[PDB]
DNA sequence: AATGGATGAGTCATAGGAGA
DNA sequence: TTCTCCTATGACTCATCCAT
């Protein structure tokens, strides 16, 4: 009873150790790219603008 | 002692794994939002310049 | 060399979900 | 609906890695 599901409660602590491993693992490295799409868009948007006010001189 | 002293770090070692999962759901959560958001003002300009390069051209 | 904390991995108790 | 069984998961303990 025992040496069958001792063996297989350890295939389970572990699959579950693996997945939080990964959750982890993908959150992070998903964060830290949505983190510079994010910084991107500032800088998109930034220059944006500069080109929306020059060109509204040009027709001043 | 020994062990009582190592329960208390297993258990702070527990918590920490689980913190950092929650602290990037949330980090996840907020940056699709602003990161949605600053798209479409991305796009409304995006699409202004485009005409207003052609009304100067 | 000795002691103390961090973390992986094995074990147990127990809960929650799928199904008879 | 309630009863049964099984996996997933917290919490303990142990062995081991590093620094004091």
């Amino acid at each position: 009873k025992r040496r069958i599901r001792r063996e297989r409660n350890k295939m389970a602590a572990a699959k579950s150790r693996n997945r939080r491993r990964e959750l982890t693992d993908t959150l992070q490295a998903e964060t830290d790219q949505l983190e510079d799409e994010k910084s991107a868009l500032q800088t998109e948007i930034a220059n944006l603008l500069k080109e929306k006010e020059k060109l509204e001189f040009i027709l001043a | 002692r020994k062990r009582m002293r190592n329960r208390i770090a297993a258990s702070k070692s527990r918590k920490r794994k689980l913190e950092r999962i929650a602290r990037l759901e949330e980090k996840v959560k907020t940056l699709k939002a602003q990161n949605s958001e600053l798209a479409s003002t991305a796009n409304m300009l995006r699409e202004q310049v485009a005409q207003l390069k052609q009304k100067v051209m």
